[PDB]
């Protein structure tokens, strides 16, 4: 498995060619190689971040998709999964819920779900209402229940 | 040919000092030299991975096997070809200086000469010393006449030692470094992708005048480039 | 540096005698008492009125948790950036006397 | 500059009303003096602080926490 | 030497075997038992010649037995010669162009550097030392060659060698740059 | 005789270590490491095989030659550079 | 106190006449005849700065 | 809660609070409490009051603050100050010491003699 090794010696170009094979446009793909070189250090696995950074943009610009056809979640899934080659499938859902924390408060990850602030002014003002982050959403619930129906 | 390699008295190259005061030479020395670089020791990440990479390869046996890969490609020259090579050129070429060229090194002489005395407010040894490489470059092609190829290329390295080491775009300088003397105190600390998304986005200056603007400052000792160039930081005044 | 206890230390130097600047208050433009007061009533009712009159109603949202928490004994220390007297004068009159005064009948 | 050392020698912490609080409690017990005795302002920046506990007071503390005070004097 | 190298702990008998007459001490024995088997020096396509004998710079502060162990090496290398830096001078630690009194020519003697190819170095009190000296050390650590070209005598040879000295300070709030009275590229060798 | 080779190791694990150690001396000021400590590794690994009479490094010569470097450094340092690099280096040194 | 005279040498023109005869010298009976590469300041300084000047010095 | 990092996270990273919507001023200009804040923690332990109303000047637009201040026809006031050829040194300097006093009256800047009023100092980091 691509994700066990430890201190992976990344270039430049090995995160374009990965963000090239899912149909990313220039604009989200310099964001995340941005990412990966202000953060070379403080790290355990370089691919569980590349990994987590690529998926979380997946369904934010493909959402369009997502909704109509429920089999592009399912296929997304698989494709990332022979590139690393893992077998597991809890190994890609534990690395997409750890960088999504980390990017949940950034600038260029506010900006790419508005064109593709409801849930950041009940934080800062101290409100009782606010979104926990404990149950799953439920825009995520519907894809499951579609997935096992198949 | 004189081939000399100094050290600096404190043991590295300090920046925020002048660099005529960390060189123990004279004046009539610096000016004797054709090109004098400096050899920074940047401590940067993605540099030590590939000089990494390469002092081990070449300790783990792989120096002998490598040889035979890229000699048959036609990419490196051995020892004994490179021997016949340099004596072949020094007996039967000889190149002189083309009508077309020297008007070329004669007009960019005076841009680099004027460039300097803006910020003082180059000898003639140095201006022999771009023809010298000049000629020395028509000699590996053996071309007894100079192009004008030949001095683009000498200029690239004379401005990589010699300034490295000492209409619209000219009053695009003179505004930035007047605007940032005032728009930041004596002791701004100042990262560089802050300055970078206030001149350029603001449709006002261009990329290529703020990277000149901020090396001209800092000869003068007056903006210290910490961490790596990413935090301006200003001393003197 | 510039965060953490490591700005603290780094932004602390000892400046030099000759690297200070002599620059007082001869060279600014002097200003009146009158003409400083229209400027300032006029900035603070329309420069950027609509995005701080929608956020105050944001804020408005608010007033029934807030008592929520004074009738359980918990008391109220609102902070921030900027004043708080014209959230206090309408919440406390506006919205916590009739909504008391008309739970204890 | 109390909190900026206070914060490099505490282990693996930002400044809240918990740093305050137990700063404000070290004054009640006249274990850290000031400038003024009676009727104290806290928050007027002319009013300096000082430590008031003795080195063999000081001692006993840090051994507690297993940390070395004795090294930053030598 | 195949059937004790077997062992798992074979690393181990050797430093515990290393300056028996010295007790305690590990992270000093395992520096002493690196520097006398040294590395594999290989040339970079003729080139670059890099070096293979590793330095180690005994500091602190005496009385831990750091003389010590100087003497231990030069009882069990094969070629070991020790030396100071009070009485060896400019001509004590490398060549130099002496007159012969017989033959009245400028012979060429050797000196620590020169007669200690291919083994290891031993310079006991390596901060008491001249402004003269530390320059030829320094030029010897990197090339692994030392040029003298003195009365029309240009020769430039060969020094490899393991440099292992012992200087004298220890304060610890100071760093390592102010304690030994030593420069930065010194120190980097 | 014996002259041992760095064939098959571990190339993406000095290349982590020495960035760790040249980020953590510039930000605590301490002794700036060049590319000559790079080598000494190297060298000190290649030690530790011919003690073994083998011809080639293996990883277990590599992890002991980064502690000798990592030990000689730390403790080369003041009070507060020792307590502060022996805890984000003790990872390298605790081999597994 | 001993030296009877000091000067002290701290153009575009100047400097383009300068680099023009250097790069001009490397490609190759009381008055002495004027000579275009050589004679070159002396032209200048005549004229007052003039370059359309037909006084030969 | 984090009392002291909330007042310099709201004050510097301004985007989070307002609401990305005299719409063009509001836009392109930076408020008074956001950017005196910006400037202030890039400095040393001694600021002067002189040199830091040029930097907060400089970053302000002339085209745009002399074009709002006449978008009031009702106050005649208003358009007698802006035909001066000190509008623009006069508004900034009104704006500048609202923001000063307001910085003293929450901790962040600290005066020196009483009757001075000339060096300032610095009392509150980001991030400790």
């Amino acid at each position: 498995s691509l994700l066990v090794k430890k201190y992976c010696k990344m270039t430049t170009e090995e995160i374009i060619r990965l963000c090239n094979d899912f149909e990313l446009p220039r604009e989200v793909a310099y964001k995340i190689v941005d990412e990966y070189n202000i953060n070379a250090s403080r790290l355990v696995c370089p691919w569980q971040l590349v990994c987590g950074l690529v998926l979380n943009c997946t369904f934010i610009v493909f959402n369009e998709r997502r909704r109509k056809d429920p089999r592009i979640d399912h296929f997304i899934v698989s494709k990332m999964c022979s590139l690393m080659l893992t077998s597991k499938v809890d190994d890609v859902i534990e690395c997409v819920k750890l960088v999504k924390e980390l990017i949940i408060g950034e600038k260029w990850f506010r900006d790419l779900q508005i064109r593709y602030y409801d849930e950041i002014i009940f934080r800062k003002l101290g409100s009782m209402l606010q979104t926990t982050n404990i149950l799953v959403t439920d825009d995520q619930y519907n894809i499951w229940k579609k997935r096992i129906e198949m | 040919s004189v081939l000399a390699a100094a050290n600096p008295i404190y043991g590295r190259y300090d920046d925020l000092k002048s660099p005529g005061d960390n060189i123990d030479f004279q004046t009539t020395i610096l000016s004797r030299f054709d090109m004098i670089f400096i050899v920074k020791d940047d401590h940067n990440e993605e540099r030590d991975i590939s000089i990494a990479n390469h002092v081990i390869n070449i300790h783990t046996g792989n120096a002998n096997a490598m040889q035979n890969q890229q000699e048959e490609n036609g990419s490196e020259i051995s020892i004994e070809k490179m021997k016949r090579y340099i004596t072949y050129c020094r007996l039967k070429c000889a190149p002189r200086l083309s009508p077309q060229a020297a008007e070329k090194l004669s007009s960019n002489f005076v841009t680099i000469r004027k460039q300097l005395l803006i910020n003082e407010l180059i000898t003639i040894r140095q201006l022999e010393a771009i023809i010298r490489i000049t000629e020395s470059l028509a000699k590996l092609e053996l071309s007894p006449i100079a192009q004008e190829r030949h001095v683009d290329e000498a200029i690239r390295l004379f401005q990589a030692s010699t300034m490295d080491a000492a209409g619209t775009s000219l009053s695009e300088i003179r505004r930035f470094e007047q605007e940032l003397k005032r728009r930041l105190p004596i002791g701004w600390s100042t990262s560089y992708q802050t300055l970078r998304r206030e001149f350029v986005d603001t449709h006002r200056f261009s990329q290529l005048a703020l990277d000149k603007a901020l090396y001209a400052l800092e000869k003068h000792e007056t903006i210290q480039l910490r961490h790596q160039g990413q935090n301006i930081y200003r001393s003197g005044v | 540096f510039l965060d953490t206890f490591e700005g603290y230390f780094d932004q602390r130097k000892i400046v030099r005698t000759n690297a200070k600047s002599r620059h007082t208050m001869s060279m600014a433009p002097d200003v009146t008492r009158e003409e400083f007061s229209l400027v300032s009533n006029f900035f603070n009712e329309n420069f950027q009125k609509r995005p701080r009159q929608k956020l105050f109603e944001i804020q408005k949202k608010m007033f029934p948790q807030y008592w929520f928490e004074l009738t359980q004994g918990f008391s109220l220390l609102f902070y921030g950036v900027g004043s708080k007297r014209n959230f206090l004068e309408e919440f406390a009159i506006d919205y916590l006397s009739p909504k008391i005064a008309y739970s204890q009948l | 500059r109390l909190l900026a050392i206070f914060q490099a020698i505490f282990p693996i912490m930002k400044a809240n009303i918990e740093v305050f609080q137990n700063l404000s409690e070290l004054h009640t017990l006249k274990l850290i003096a000031t400038t003024m005795n009676k009727n104290i302002d806290y928050l007027s920046p002319k009013v300096r602080w000082k430590v008031n506990v003795p080195w063999e007071i000081i001692k006993e503390i840090s051994e507690s926490v297993h940390f070395n005070i004795s090294d930053y004097f030598s | 030497f195949r059937k004790i190298s077997r062992d798992r702990g074979i690393i181990d008998k050797i430093i515990s075997s290393m300056a028996p007459s010295i007790y305690g001490h590990r992270d000093i024995k395992t520096a002493v038992a690196c520097s006398l088997f040294g590395g594999v020096p290989k040339n970079v396509n003729g080139k670059h010649s890099i070096r293979g004998d590793i330095n180690v710079l005994l500091l602190g502060d005496p009385g831990t037995a750091k003389s010590q162990i100087l003497k231990y090496v030069e009882k069990t290398a094969h070629r070991a010669v020790f030396a100071t830096g009070q009485g060896a001078s400019a001509v004590g630690l490398t060549a130099s162009v002496r007159k012969d009194p017989i033959t009245k020519e400028w012979t060429l003697e050797g000196g620590a550097l020169v007669l200690a190819d291919k083994g290891v170095c031993l310079i006991d009190e390596f901060d008491k030392m001249n402004d003269q000296d530390r320059t030829s050390i320094h030029e010897a650590m990197e090339q692994q060659s030392i040029s003298i070209s003195k009365a029309g005598i240009v020769t430039t040879l060969q020094a490899r060698c393991s440099i292992i000295a012992a200087a004298n300070p220890y304060n610890s709030t100071l760093p390592l740059a102010q304690n030994v009275s030593l420069t930065e590229p010194i120190l980097s060798r | 005789k014996i002259y041992p080779k760095l064939h098959q190791m571990d190339m993406d694990k000095v290349s982590r270590v020495y960035a760790d150690l040249r980020r953590e001396s510039i930000s605590t000021g301490s002794f700036p490491i060049t590319v000559r400590h790079l080598e000494s590794i190297l060298r000190i690994a290649e030690s530790f095989a011919k003690m073994r009479l083998s011809e080639f490094v293996s990883s277990y010569d590599l992890d002991r030659a980064i502690k000798v470097v990592v030990d000689s450094f730390v403790d080369a340092q003041k009070v507060s550079v020792r307590r502060q690099l022996r805890r984000s280096f003790a990872i390298y040194t605790l081999g597994h | 106190s001993r030296f009877d005279l000091l000067f002290v040498v701290t153009n575009e023109i100047r400097d383009r006449s300068i680099s023009e005869h250097v790069l001009r010298t490397h490609r190759y009976h009381v008055f002495e005849k004027f000579n275009p590469l050589l004679q070159a300041g002396a032209k200048l300084a005549k004229n007052k700065g003039n370059y359309n000047g037909t006084e030969i010095p | 809660p984090s009392y002291k990092s909330n007042i310099e996270d709201n004050l510097l990273s301004w985007e989070q609070v307002l609401p990305s919507l005299s719409g063009d001023l509001d836009k392109i200009m930076a408020p008074v409490l956001g950017q005196l804040f910006k400037l202030y923690r890039e400095a040393n332990m001694t600021i002067n009051i002189y040199d830091f109303y040029i930097a907060f000047r400089e970053t302000l637009p002339k085209e745009e603050i002399l074009n709002f201040i006449r978008k009031d026809p009702s106050n005649t006031k208003l358009l007698e100050l802006a035909e001066t050829p000190d509008a623009f040194d006069k508004v900034a300097l009104i704006l500048f010491m609202q923001a000063i006093f307001a910085f003293e009256n929450m901790g962040l800047i600290k005066f020196q003699s009483t009757k001075s009023y000339d060096l300032v100092e610095k009392c509150v980091w980001r991030g400790i």
